[PDB]
């Protein structure tokens, strides 16, 4: 499809950044999670970054760790996430849906088979957290074969070769982990989105101010889920209170 | 881009978040530089000889092979300072860390022998050390938890997952992802992302080099087979490495069978797992049909790991090395037998390699065979564990 | 009549019931025969090298002497198989026992290191072993009580007296008085009746021989002083022996001061006892004014003995060797310091010798001096003891 | 004096062996012990072998060990034993009194001073348990200087040199720990007394039968003291019941 292009063309012509919330699928339950994601969308999330619970999330803090164990306690499997994903795309035809995966869940039953499954349910992009561009060739080929954008992190310690490789290999959007925003607009690189420490409206604003095309709240939306496990109804309202405020800061 | 080949056949790689690749490339260049540097080698050789106690003995077992055609030597890494082979490659990584201007050290440990080694090396060479250990392994390997603490290191129990080695590895790689600026991650086995499986092999290869020289001096020929337990792979590749091109020499790695392979409760992914991507490497692992990492099990903390180093997976695949498994009960009998008939108390890890050697002898007692078992460690850390077992069994 | 001189100056002798004199004369002749026998020496040399791990390293401490004119090496008997120097002379006595056609072994032990060594030697060379241990020392040295038991030996706690080393020695000499027919009494120190102080010295003298060769190779001159803890005397005479005729070399033995000499609770008879007759020898001992044997004390079980070997009393009397004392608290600080700044965990016995070396450095930091400390053992057996101490002290 | 000579001349001309009980001084108390020793004498003990409680009796079984700890619990010192010894000699002018000592108690304050003290209180002999004839020179000289007989054990594993040395160095009586009884009568050796396992009347008899001049009950008289600590009066009667029976077997 063409979902990431059209989103960035609309937010540009609206003079607003992209707000992309992260949330792990099935946190804390399946039908509970679906209502969370609907509520993030209702309050104006421009796209979604969605995690699949993995056994050993060696690149994730304790908030997402317990987010994962919450879903495993719910009995959430990769198979169940893809049934969620098909249900979310069927409700929301235009919103870009991006996955944040661990390499083993992509590699497990066949790399091409995973990305084929992504296209089948309407996923737009996949960032594999523990696959650097040096190891990415079979992943980004399977991605591009199935009309999935491969996302790559542009780390703070990025050298110039990395910058060009990320510009060349990456589609959809660039995940910024001043000088770097310079050099990705350099080489026809997908729009950069800041993801380091966005848990306030006041850090979204600043990220849009520095020239990025958006910001990703890599967690503390999952802190909202954690803070209100026993209070489902209050969890939803408190979630909208957040994302509305953060999306209000996007402009 | 790298200087060295990050893969062994299909296995290996550098499957880390992009943020850690500069760290891995920096360690690789420092390693290549150091390997070329006579002053590094002279310094590494000096610490191994005058601080750690190399060369270690090669001990011929008189009693346990009586009545058979097996001649069995034990390579005595149990005599190395610290109580295990771990100490060899931490001295080399510590020198590398100072070479890179690092002043902190991060480590994982399950048997506590890698934690002890990291702590003693950091105390000697003035590095600040912190170490992740499974809360389960804090308990069955408690002789090593004290030792780490009085040497000035921070021991951080980890309760996630199976509270074992895997879980500490996860914590440690998370920590280094933020602290790599000033800290070196002193990985404790021949696994993880490149260049670690290569570095750890080369900093352990003296085991096999010495063994070759000693067995030539004592027997006038190479061993029929060298036998080592395999947890992540460092002691075994340390023994194998110098014999790989000696194709008459068998290379046998022994994974923990735990309660028995058929029970699912084991640590033998090489032969009873399947390839996946985890801990920075593409390697055999024990994993659900979903691709979730299964939890491993072994009576020995040092082998309770659900993956294996990629050079072993490669050596297996081409047929150069064979891999087998040895159960808890088998390792315990080899432990008892070595204590009573040779007066050596071996690590329960090392007992797995001894157990398979005893099976090679006993199944074919008229087969003439010259065997070497890498006795990776001493079993002082295991005596309380072995006590409660044999007590609960009325023995 | 004897073949060798049973006394050192006034000290020594064979003060045993008449019934044991044939046993002592038989051991003496077998010893003299063996010392002349190249095949015994080649066999003893082989076990020391290929089973025990000799030569042991000589380690230069980089950190703990920083800012001073002291160069301090540690002779690493902590790296010997079993964890202490004890192992050297039990391998020689075990060969003697087989030479005499004995098939049982009797031993005493306080730190359990002599009990461990006796058990490992008896397991290796096919001897039946039984060992007496103070019920007090059963408890503070419990890592060694298990080790003895899995190697097939009988550990017999002794509740008489102070329930310490002295009390086991008493039991053992009572046992041998009836069982000497088939059993050898493998005495664990350079004390007791002749020929034991002579045999144990000669079977330990490789410590000092190696140290001389190593310090010549590394420094090009002999040490200013060699320093060893003194419990019964075996590690110290093992270090001293080859230096006795090198009169420029100081010989410093360190007795346990325990809670302080002025408290009476110590193990320093050489300097704070008086000559008596006990345990088959005429030697300094701690004794009441009535001539009852006083009970000794030390934080370290291996030094908690109220007498001392007669060669040390003789070397003291003629001025060849000086003897000093080091308190519990002093030894504990040396223990902590070695762990944190050199990454070696020393036995609390050996910590006494280290503590005095640290005092020699710190009292006179601009004095140029080349020192060697005999690090008689590793401190794994002490970590639980050191834990409860430093915990009760809020440290 | 001449107490050992006259005793053996009287028992010979009576056609009876010597019965020599052992008992540790001050076991279980001082005045209690004195009544024990009086009672052993009343029932016909021909001589006495008396132990001084020592800290570490490395040549004594557990019966004598506790016998010693019983006396130390009583507060029995070597000094108090010598005051007992002077009181026993003052009651009994002719009975030979022999001491069984440990070398440290003899050596402690001067070897000559100890044997001088022995003569002063009327002791006849001293056996030092852990002093073999090879180490005996200063002990047997101090003994003979003060008219004390030095006693030496003739062990079962005695060679011929030992036999002659014991014959030459020893006075009073020989402590036998068939062929050996032969060879001490050989070389002008003092009368042999058997001391191995005499705790019945039926082992006294046999020892007299084999040609010895007597027998020493090295313990189990101290087992009588042990068996009747709480029953002082019954301890005395039970003690006489024994020694009378054993002395009855002497003939
Ligand atoms: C004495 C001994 N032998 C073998 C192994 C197995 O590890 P490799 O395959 O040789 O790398 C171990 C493990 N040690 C690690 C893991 O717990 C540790 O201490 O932290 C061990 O302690
Ligand atoms: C590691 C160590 N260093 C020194 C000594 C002190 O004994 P010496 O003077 O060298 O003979 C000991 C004691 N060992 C005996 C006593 O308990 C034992 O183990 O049974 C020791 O274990
Ligand atoms: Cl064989
Ligand atoms: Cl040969
Ligand atoms: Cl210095
Ligand atoms: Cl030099
Ligand atoms: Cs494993
Ligand atoms: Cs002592």
């Amino acid at each position: 499809m063409e979902r990431y292009e059209n989103l960035f063309a609309q937010l540009n012509d609206r003079r607003e950044g992209a707000f992309v919330p992260f949330v792990t699928l099935g946190d804390p339950g399946i039908e509970q999670s679906l209502k969370i994601i609907d509520t993030l969308i209702d309050a104006g999330a421009d796209a979604l970054e969605l995690g699949v619970p993995f056994s050993d999330p060696l690149a994730d803090g304790p908030t997402i760790q317990n987010a994962n164990l919450r879903a495993f306690a719910a009995g959430v499997t990769p198979a169940q996430c893809f049934e969620m994903l098909a249900l979310i795309r069927e409700k929301h035809p235009t919103i870009p849906i991006g996955l944040l995966m661990y390499a083993n869940l992509v590699f497990n039953n066949g790399i091409d088979a995973f990305y084929a499954r992504c296209e089948q349910v309407g996923v737009d992009s996949v960032l594999v957290a523990d696959v650097p561009v040096e190891e990415s060739a079979p992943f980004r080929q399977a991605a591009l074969r199935h009309n999935i954008a491969p996302i790559f992190i542009c780390p703070p310690n990025a050298d110039d070769d990395l910058l060009r490789q990320v510009a060349s290999y990456g589609r959809g959007y660039t995940y910024l982990l001043h000088h770097l925003i310079e050099k990705l607009k350099e080489y026809h690189a997908a729009p950069a989105l800041q993801g380091f420490g966005i848990s306030s409206p006041e850090q979204v604003s600043a990220a849009v101010r520095a020239g990025a095309a958006g910001a990703i709240s890599g967690s503390a939306i999952v802190k909202i889920i954690e803070k209100n496990l026993a209070s489902p109804k209050q969890m939803l309202a408190e979630l909208r209170s957040f994302v509305s405020a953060m999306k209000a800061a996007s402009r | 881009t790298t200087l060295l080949n990050p893969y062994f056949g299909e296995f290996g790689g550098m499957y880390v978040p992009q943020i850690l690749m500069p760290a891995l490339n920096q360690l690789e260049e420092a390693f290549v530089s150091a390997q070329k540097d006579p002053e590094f080698q002279a310094q590494f050789a000096d610490l191994l000889k005058n601080y750690a106690g190399r060369p270690t003995a090669l001990t011929k077992c008189q009693n346990i092979t009586a009545g058979t055609r097996t001649t069995l030597y034990l390579k005595r890494e149990d005599l190395l300072h610290g109580g295990a082979h771990k100490t060899n490659q931490v001295l080399g990584q510590a020198l590398l860390a100072k070479r890179m201007g690092k002043s902190e050290i991060i480590a994982e440990t399950g048997a506590g022998q890698h934690g002890v080694a990291s702590a003693l090396a950091s105390a000697l060479l003035g590095l600040k050390c912190r170490i992740y250990m499974g809360a389960k392994d804090v308990e069955r390997q408690s002789p090593n938890v004290f030792r780490m603490r009085l040497m000035g290191a921070e021991v951080i129990p980890v309760h996630s997952g199976s509270a074992t080695l895997k879980d500490a590895c996860n914590e440690a790689l998370r920590d280094w992802s933020g602290s790599y600026e000033t800290a070196h991650y002193m990985l404790g086995t021949a696994a993880g992302p490149h260049p670690y499986p290569t570095i750890v092999r080369e900093f352990q290869r003296m085991i096999g080099e010495e063994t070759k020289a000693q067995i030539l001096d004592k027997e006038g020929r190479l061993p029929d087979a060298v036998i080592a337990c395999v947890g992540g792979g460092s002691n075994a590749i340390g023994m194998f490495a110098d014999f790989i091109n000696d194709t008459s020499v068998g290379l046998i790695g022994v994974e923990p069978g735990g309660h028995g392979i058929e029970t699912g409760e084991h640590g033998a992914p090489l032969k009873h797992g399947r390839v996946g991507i985890y801990f920075g490497m593409k390697a055999p692992m024990m994993q659900t049909a979903d691709g979730q990492i299964e939890e491993s099990y072994s009576i020995s903390a040092g082998l309770d790991f659900p993956s294996v180093g990629p050079q072993h997976a490669y050596l297996n695949s081409i047929g150069r090395a064979d891999y087998v498994s040895i159960t808890d009960d088998e390792a315990l009998e080899a432990f008892k037998t070595l204590c009573r008939h040779e007066g050596i108390i071996p690590a329960l890890e090392s007992s797995h390699a001894l157990a398979h050697a005893l099976k090679m002898m006993r199944e074919q007692p008229e087969k003439e065979q010259l065997l070497v078992v890498n006795l990776s460690g001493r079993g002082d850390k295991d005596i309380f564990t072995v006590h409660d077992i044999l007590k609960a069994r009325g023995e």
